[PDB]
RNA sequence: CGCGA
């Protein structure tokens, strides 16, 4: 879970080489689905998530 | 903007504090705890067990030698009561011979899965014939368990640095009871306020008789040694109302007119001047009291004295007290008006509890009037938590209580069984006590592992059990929760109805309304506002009314007058006297601003100022003051000045309390809320940008956070708990509220910061979703044991 | 498969059984999730063989 | 991120030969002792409407 | 609990540079910016795990069984 | 039907209480069981079957 | 003494029965036995107003 | 009977009871001196440098003024009964609420000065930009 | 306005007390006063007298603390009034022959 | 999630109407002047007293839940799709919305909108008895605002007051949720025994 | 509906189908008349002044009720007159044990059908008020009157037709006009299909219809009932299922629950005995 | 009556 509620179960580990990479080569830690929001409706995590990578630049 | 104080964490966890925690708000958070245990031995007055054991009293019994003088002569009476009460910190002696004792620390207690204790001693005086001879003699009835951190913990006053040295947790909090190497605690619960009447409507009322109404005027009286006793008044549909009271787990019903002439002689023009006051014009009223007086009347004409009276109460409850045969129903009268009616009031009350008597009566035909509205036991407003440190007390006090009933058992059966008996042979005495079962402490300790009261009476408590509950540790969070955690008991977790467990605004800055678990516990266990308070001792309200009748109060001895047409003074349940209303706003206003002042002494900021302004059919109008022991204090902040002023929910309904400066009107505000933080759970206030996650999302993190596998200790290798969650690398969330640090979470973290793509990729996080990465993964990402 | 509670028969269903290596879990397509109901989210099932 | 508790490997079982409980020789709850899975009636009932009868019996 | 040996994400071994990370905020009373930059920390990928991190083993090294107090 | 044994202590459950009460047995061991062949675990969702 | 049918002793606070129940024409207080005479007085009205509390209305509905 | 410490009043002071003259009950707190003040109005006042604002029966002593009569001036023994009350105590005043200095408007999220571009794309450093 | 204050009685002249309304008493019936010097406060019991009945009351100890009471005489032809300390007597009445009225102890 | 800067304009500006909508209610269910303003004594008199009772109270929720509803519609109507800043398709929350991917427009609104007025019980925000619906609100407040009525929106924020109130909105889901799962269940048991 | 399949419900209603003649006001005005009269709605004010007493009553304008419930003040002094005495002085000898021109002539008529009535009067004129006193023994208690009148005159019925309380004309939906009846009285509007179409009255109880149109008309009226239940929350269901279980409930000529009574009949035992 | 949809 996030701080924000959002539980899930891992679905797969999923092998890195096929996790999407950033522009930077950054492949993501986590990857929660777009669309598990509107209807949970929690922003604060969108925030967070600018706000995370805000700090840690 | 917060940081990081990485160089300042560090230097912490490399030389933790010699002299204190750096964590202040973390013990204060825990404080409601030890400041009731604590306050069972402290307290200027001796400590509650000294006061309660003083309650407590002689066990008469009479050996009923004839002396030889058909006699009225009983033979040597036995007085058997103790003194004062004494609880030892935990020591260790060596087997036997009493070599000179080690303290014994909690770690010890954890590992070797005992319960963490302290002995318990008792003062014990055995009298003979009204002191003509006396016998002190100290007991021991038993190790106590005791609180962690707390004034019999040995731990407690070490700095950060000791506990380290001592192997406890650098910041432990203690608080709780180590038994059998589990960690228990007496999780808080709700009762009614106390010394605050309460107009009552209740179906259940009427179900108890034919001529019952729903109404009713139920007051919870509680004793200075937080023994609480509940005296309800039911109007009766002809025009009578029955006092009814609990003894014994057993429900009695009194005229109340029986009782008014019982408490103080007096005539009955007084008191019916004594409601009515200046209201005779109506008819109503009049109306239903004089079915009472004429009640009274007719109904029992064979009782021309209070005397008779008190006479004609010791013969009905003789049986019931089980009153010592010495005793005359005069004498056993005046005790049990002394032992029930209006309690915390004292033995000397007689004259003021006389007063609140009829004051309720007053209230309570108002409420038959409509006059006035009903008051929510739900609400907040009329609320109090119930310490456990008192509980554990008052349950403590029961045991001993019944100890002494033990002993006169004992001795009763050594009579009827004819054995020889010589009262003022010590010998004997020991021959008894050693005959007679005394360990209390392990009744106790079978208490707090089994959480399931048992006691004469069911102590004014609706639930029989489910008093304590393991303190999970989990993570850190989990642990603390508990401490924050609060209910109405699961009495109420059955009742079909839902509205106990309805958000009610009166819980704003008190109960967090973001924290509580979902499902069947939800809205039944919560969690105070991380800045609300408990009031864990009693505050000084010796010259309150000086204060007060400097003020304008009309004293209640004299000035007879009442009803809600205008404004009644009280504290802590004592009628002062009575005011115009218009007065009593710019009293209570006054009396608030010399609160926050300071200057006048005397004059506690903790205590409440109830200020009920007259209204249409709402509220009963008065003046409240509640200064006592459990109470859900919170701080503000007070506009006239600038300065920290504390609200009670009571009091809190009627003030107008801007949430943010910016909002506050002219003429409106008196106070304002400092941050709007203060509202709510310690989880609640670390929620990242809580206020733009949906509701009812955050209120699964605050229940997401308490089941996360996080740090649970750093004293893992010292700690024996039996199934224990610890995440292998945590991390400083980079998103944080600034409570984090002063709480200081950092000791603590619950989890790590990642890398995360909102995408839809993969496809196989569609449902639940969660996709790690692999590689991540097998870099120790996440890892737990 | 077997989701409980059992609202109705569809919530009961007959399933042709692929053995996956690797990993510890029951898994589904999606298409059954409705009529299951069940959110991935700690959902657990009950296989009958 | 939060790692929670709820680890799959704390929660499922599999096929208990081994309980048998004497009184009604049936299995009993997995936990960690082996037992097995209640059926019980909202899922007898769908096998009767399921349709999966004489596999359901 | 100790300083991770890799950042997670981009793989880079940030294992060592805690040690110097802390004397950078130490001695030349550096931000927290410009340390992890002047460490070499581009991708906020490695520069949360310094960043971040707790050295939260510190705190059991408090709790020796093998010593006197 | 039996009388009461010191008012409390509870009564042992007799044969009729074995039966009935919100199970006792036939909505218990009868209408529903545990059986065999059986497993239960955590779903997790896979699109490629 | 003697407020809305309510009658008092003003020697004791008694209060005091039905004036007619006496058959002698004085009326004697039971606690203080303060003597009064029966009737000083004519049996005292005691209006009693219904409240306005009941009852559903067409007017009270609207006004 | 007469409790403990308590002497009897032996000798009473006069009290010249008799438009006639008025009798006042007047309340007071007791910190304030009576024996020293002059005025009072007939509503508000201050007495000792603070400012004030403003059922039962009178006994007389008896001619050996040892002892308490009950006040009647009917000459009918019906009972003499208070004239006038006036309930003198102690007003307190208030500091007014500076809404000026109390209300504030609200001050911004502070923006973290000095942050230059951490972000440079592969295969280039600070300097370049 | 402004009322002239001609003098203030420190010493026991008289006393106010507290009964019901229409509470009368004989003429001949009067008061004993009883007086302790406790700390500063002055505490005043009053034993009432009178044949069948007995009147006794005695002032309150918490009111007496910070309330103090005087009584005037107040010339309304003048500004002037004469201003005495009474006490306030919390106060009741029994009728002897009601008084000791009594049971016994056990009723059988 | 961003409306357009017109957008927001357009929101602010409609949001701006809904000051009096509050008073104008009462106004009505007083049978007072539309005029008559928010402090009048009568008003409140009427107000203190229809507080104190339940059914007529339930009534003034009734009507200005109606007017403040009206008003939220005004928004999202005005403001989704043509005020937000990126446009399906390629804006995905409206692209997820409106396919039934997941959501729905009540929920996109709520993000780029307003949360509006909070149900209770089908009412609005339970009143102390005081006539506050908390603390921080004057007694008798003909303010929507104060009556559950929620004009911030989660991308925003929303402010305490609201915040509160929407935590009793979401207490009443979960609490509803639970009674559900057990009171429906035990019904198809009756009909499946018998029809078995 | 299903498990209890109680007689008695808690909105029990009459779907009163109209014609178009009558007018929306001649509807109104029908509704007003066959609804619900209690005395004590028309009661503006009651006052008891005391051995005996005296009952002020002020009412409305005669004008208003009777314009307003349709209330001639005749059957008002009768409604008065006789029933409500009787219930009057019912409770309060109940009680007390418990304890232990023109007008002339109807005056004297009222009095004499009572002990407790020594005068009487009555508003015959504006209709304003009601008056009249009641004396009981010298030696009598205080008895709280107010409590009970207040209890009678909302006890006191003036008008009211048997099992249907009020109706409220709702709006003709859906292209149907309608009246809603509060409670179930079939024989009652059969009198009045004057206006109402008696054909296609039809009812939120079930029992009721069971009792007066029959199984058949019941079963009917269940299907209709359920699907209003899953219609007011948009869900689907098709007849069959409800068919399949109204005439289930059916079976047996009569309305039986799927609770445990409606269960009995069933000829096997280890349903029944597996069941409750 | 605590934990999971
Ligand atoms: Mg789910």
């Amino acid at each position: 879970s996030s701080r924000h509620g959002q539980k899930g179960v891992c679905s797969r580990k999923w092998p890195t080489i096929d996790m999407p990479f950033s522009e930077t080569g950054i492949q993501p830690d986590i990857i929660i689905n777009p669309h598990a929001f509107p209807s949970r409706m929690t922003i604060g995590m969108f925030v967070e998530s600018l706000a995370g990578k805000a700090g840690a630049l | 903007t917060a940081d990081f104080r990485t160089l300042e964490r560090e230097s912490r966890f490399i030389n933790p504090p010699k002299d204190k925690s750096a964590f202040p708000l973390l013990q204060e958070a825990v404080q409601p705890h030890i400041g009731s245990f604590n306050a069972l031995t402290e307290g200027p007055d001796g400590g509650l067990l000294n006061l309660g054991v003083k309650d407590i009293g002689e066990k008469v019994i009479f050996d009923g030698k004839p002396l030889n003088s058909n006699s009225g002569y009983l033979g040597n009476k036995l007085s058997v009561s103790v003194e004062q009460v004494s609880i030892a910190k935990p020591m260790s002696n060596d087997g036997v011979s009493s070599a000179v004792e080690r303290k014994v620390y909690p770690s010890e207690s954890r590992q070797r899965l005992t319960s963490y204790r302290g002995k318990l001693l008792l003062k014990l005086k055995w009298s003979v014939n009204n002191g003509e001879e006396n016998l002190f003699e100290v007991r021991d009835c038993g190790g106590l368990p005791v609180m962690l951190q707390s004034n019999r913990c040995h731990l407690n006053k070490m700095s950060p640095y000791e506990l380290v040295q001592h192997k406890e947790e650098s910041d432990e909090i203690g608080g709780y009871f180590i038994v059998n190497g589990i960690e228990k605690l007496i999780r808080m619960l709700i009762v009614q306020r106390r010394n605050h009447p309460m107009a009552i409507i209740r179906p259940s009322f009427a179900n108890r008789g034919a001529s019952y109404s729903h109404y009713g005027i139920q007051i919870r009286s509680v004793r200075p040694d937080q023994t609480s006793q509940t005296n309800v008044l039911h109007y009766l549909n002809d025009g009578q109302v029955t006092f009814r009271f609990s003894w014994r787990k057993n429900e009695y019903l009194v005229p109340v007119v029986m009782i008014l002439k019982a408490l103080c002689h007096t005539s009955d023009r007084e008191i019916f001047d004594g409601i009515i006051g200046n209201d005779v014009k109506d008819s109503f009223l009049t109306d239903r009291l004089e079915l009472l007086l004429r009640g009274f009347k007719k109904r029992y004409p064979h009782l021309q004295n209070r005397t008779q009276v008190l006479q004609y109460l010791g013969d009905k409850f003789r049986v019931v007290f089980q009153a010592s045969p010495d005793q005359s129903d005069l004498e056993v009268g005046q005790e049990v008006l002394d032992r029930i009616v209006l309690v915390h009031l004292g033995k000397d009350g007689s004259q003021d509890k006389f007063r609140m008597l009829l004051f309720m009566i007053r209230k309570l035909y108002s409420l038959v009037a409509g006059e006035c509205s009903p008051d929510n036991p739900d609400a907040t407003q009329h609320q109090e938590v119930l310490l456990g440190g008192f509980l554990y007390g008052m349950i403590l006090k029961e045991k001993i209580d019944e100890y002494l009933q033990n002993i006169i058992a004992q001795v009763r059966m050594d009579i009827n069984r004819g054995m020889a008996i010589n009262f003022k042979d010590k010998r004997y005495m020991s021959r008894v006590l050693m005959r007679v079962n005394e360990n209390i402490g392990s009744k106790m300790q079978y208490f707090l592992s089994t959480g399931n009261l048992v006691s004469q009476s069911g102590l004014d408590l609706q639930q029989v059990s489910g008093y304590t509950v393991v303190a999970e540790k989990i993570n850190f969070y989990r642990f603390i929760s508990h401490f924050r955690m609060v209910h109405r008991g699961s009495f109420f977790a059955q009742l079909k109805t839902t509205t106990v467990r309805k958000l009610l605004p009166e819980s704003w800055g008190f109960l967090c309304p973001v924290h509580t678990p979902d499902g069947s516990p939800c809205g039944l266990l919560n969690h105070f506002a991380h800045k609300c308070r408990i009031s864990t001792q009693q505050s000084d309200v010796s010259r309150i009314p000086s204060i007060l009748y400097s003020l304008g109060v009309a004293p209640a001895s004299h000035t007879f007058a009442a009803g809600p047409s205008l404004c009644c003074v009280q504290i802590d349940g004592k009628i002062i006297g009575w005011v115009s209303h218009e007065q009593g706003k710019i009293i209570a206003d006054t009396l608030r601003y010399w609160k926050v002042e300071g200057k006048t002494p005397g004059l506690p900021i903790d205590l409440e100022i109830g200020y009920v302004p007259p209204s249409t059919r709402g509220q009963y109008p008065g003046l409240y003051l509640f200064g006592g022991h459990s109470r859900m204090l919170r701080p503000v902040r007070y506009l006239p000045l600038d300065k920290e002023d504390i609200v009670g929910p009571f009091e809190q309904v009627y003030m107008n309390i801007a949430v943010t400066p910016q909002e506050i009107q002219n003429n409106v505000h008196t106070h304002v809320e400092f941050t709007p933080t203060n509202i709510l759970s310690i989880l609640a206030n670390l929620t990242p940008f809580s206020d733009f996650n949906q509701s009812p999302r955050n209120m699964y993190q605050c229940q997401m956070g308490k089941q996360t596998m996080g740090t649970p200790g750093v004293a893992l290798c010292h700690r024996s708990d039996n199934k224990l969650y610890r995440l292998q690398t945590g991390q400083t969330p980079i998103v944080k509220a600034n409570l984090y640090d002063d709480y200081g979470m950092d000791n603590f973290p619950n989890g790590f910061n990642a890398v995360v793509a909102v995408i839809s990729y993969t496809g196989y996080d569609m449902d639940d979703a969660m996709i790690i990465n692999k590689s991540a993964d097998e870099r120790g990402f996440g890892y737990g044991t | 498969m077997n989701r409980q509670p059992t609202l109705h028969k569809a919530s009961m269903m007959g399933h042709k059984v692929r053995v996956l290596p690797n990993e510890k879990t029951l898994r589904l397509h999606y298409a059954n999730t409705g009529a299951y109901n069940a959110d991935f989210d700690g959902d657990e099932m009950n296989m009958h063989f | 991120y939060q790692r929670l508790r709820h680890m799959v490997n704390d929660k499922f079982q599999v096929r208990s030969t081994g309980p048998v409980n004497s009184l009604t020789m049936q299995p009993v709850k997995g936990r960690k002792r082996h037992g097995g899975i209640r059926v019980g009636e909202m899922e007898r009932d769908a096998l009767i409407g399921h349709g999966t009868s004489f596999l359901l019996q | 609990m100790i300083v991770p040996v890799r950042c997670f994400s981009c793989g880079k071994v940030v294992g060592d540079k805690w040690e110097s990370y802390l004397n950078l905020l130490q001695e030349d009373e550096l931000d927290e910016g410009t340390a992890l930059s002047r460490l070499g920390l581009k991708r906020y990928c490695c520069r949360r795990m310094i960043l971040t991190h707790v050295d939260l083993i510190e705190k059991f090294l408090r709790y020796n069984p093998l010593e006197k107090r | 039907k039996a009388q009461g044994r010191t008012s409390g202590k509870v009564p042992i459950p007799g044969v009729k209480q074995a039966l009935e009460k919100k199970e006792g047995l036939f909505r218990k061991h009868m209408m529903g069981k545990r059986v065999n062949y059986a497993a239960r675990s955590v779903i997790s969702p896979d699109p490629n079957i | 003494s003697v407020v809305g049918s309510l009658i008092f002793c003003l020697d004791c606070g008694d209060l005091l029965e039905n004036p007619n129940a006496v058959l002698g024409s004085n009326v004697e207080c039971s606690q203080c036995k303060a003597i009064y005479p029966k009737s000083q007085f004519s049996n005292l009205k005691v209006v009693t107003t219904t409240a306005d509390d009941a009852f559903p209305s067409s007017l009270r509905a609207k006004k | 009977s007469i409790p403990d410490g308590f002497k009897k009043c032996k000798h009473l002071k006069n009290f010249p009871l008799n438009k006639q003259q008025q009798v006042w009950l007047i309340k007071f707190p007791s910190n304030v001196d009576i024996s020293k003040l002059k005025s009072l109005p007939v509503t508000t006042m201050t007495i000792d440098k603070h400012d004030y604002k403003i059922n039962m029966t009178l006994l007389v002593p008896s001619e050996s003024k040892e002892s308490l009569k009950i006040a009647s001036t009917a000459k009918d023994n019906a009972p003499l009964q208070f004239d006038k009350v006036f309930s003198v105590s102690e007003t307190a005043k208030i500091p007014a609420i500076d809404y000026s200095k109390v209300r504030v408007p609200r001050k911004d999220v502070p923006k973290v000065e000095g942050l230059k571009l951490e972000h440079f794309a592969t295969g280039y450093d600070a300097e370049d930009f | 306005s402004e009322i002239e204050i001609e003098s203030v009685q420190d010493q026991p002249s008289v006393a106010v007390g507290s009964f019901f309304k229409g509470f009368r008493a004989p003429s001949d019936t009067t008061f004993d006063l009883y007086k302790k010097k406790k700390s500063e406060k002055d505490e005043f019991v009053l034993h009432g007298e009178n044949e069948r009945l007995e009147y006794e009351g005695y002032t309150d100890s918490s009111s007496q603390a910070s309330n103090q009471y005087v009584v005037g005489l107040f010339n309304p032809e003048k500004k002037s009034i004469q201003l005495y300390k009474a006490p306030v007597l919390v106060s009741k009445v029994v009728s002897k022959s009601s008084k000791n009225l009594r049971g016994p102890k056990i009723k059988s | 999630l961003r409306l357009t800067a017109e957008g927001n304009k357009w929101r602010t500006d409609i949001l701006k109407t809904s000051v009096d909508t509050g008073r104008e209610a009462a106004a009505e269910v007083t049978n007072l002047d539309k005029d008559t303003p928010a402090d009048d004594p009568e008003l409140l008199k009427r107000l203190q007293e229809i507080l104190r009772d339940n059914n007529k109270s339930g009534i003034l929720d009734a009507v200005t839940s109606s007017k403040v509803n009206a008003i939220t519609s005004q928004v999202v109507s005005k403001c989704v799709p043509d005020g937000t800043m990126k446009k399906f398709p390629c804006n995905s929350m409206q692209a997820m919305a409106l396919s039934g991917a997941k959501g729905s427009n009540v929920n996109v609104s709520q993000i780029m909108c307003l949360l509006g007025q909070q149900a209770l019980e089908g009412r609005r925000v339970p009143v102390m008895v005081s006539g506050k619906t908390l603390p921080s609100f004057k007694p008798y407040e003909t303010d929507a605002m104060a009556g559950g009525y929620v004009k911030g929106r989660f991308y925003s924020g929303i402010k305490p007051q609201e915040y509160y109130f929407h935590c009793m909105a979401g207490r009443e889901g979960l609490i509803d949720t639970a009674v559900k799962t057990s009171r429906s269940g035990y019904l198809q048991r009756c009909l499946t025994k018998q029809l078995e | 509906i299903v498990m209890t399949a109680s007689a008695a419900i808690k909105t029990p209603q009459m779907t009163l189908p109209i014609w178009n003649d009558v007018s929306d006001e001649q509807a109104d005005t029908f509704c007003k008349s066959i609804s619900k009269v209690l005395l004590s709605e028309v009661i503006d004010k009651v006052i008891v002044t005391e051995r005996s007493y005296v009952i002020h009553m002020r009412f409305f304008d005669n004008n208003e009720y009777s314009e307003e419930y349709d209330v001639s003040k005749e059957e008002l002094q009768n409604v008065i007159s006789n029933q409500f005495i009787h219930l009057l002085e019912a409770a309060i000898v109940k009680e007390i044990k418990k304890q232990k021109k023109v007008q002339r002539d109807r005056q004297s008529a009222i009095i004499s059908h009572h002990r407790f009535i020594t005068k009487y009067n009555f508003d015959d004129e504006s209709g304003k008020w009601c008056e009249f006193k009641l004396e009981l023994a010298a030696d009598t208690e205080k008895l709280l009157m107010v409590n009970i009148v207040e209890e009678i005159c909302r006890k006191s019925i003036i008008r009211q037709i048997p099992h249907i309380d009020r109706c409220v004309h709702p709006e003709p939906e859906n292209g149907k006009r309608v009246l809603v009846t509060e409670g179930v009285n079939f024989q009652a509007m059969w009198d009045q299909e004057a206006f109402i179409d008696v054909d296609g009255i039809t009812s939120n109880d079930v029992a009721a219809v069971l009792k007066t149109y029959g199984v058949e008309a019941a079963r009917n009226t269940i299907v209709n009932e359920i699907n209003n239940v899953f219609s007011r929350y948009a869900i689907s269901v098709s007849f069959r299922h409800l068919d399949l279980i109204a005439d289930m409930m059916t079976r047996q000529g009569t309305y039986l629950a799927f609770n445990r009574q409606g269960m009995e009949t069933s000829t096997s035992s280890f349903m029944k005995m597996s069941y409750e």
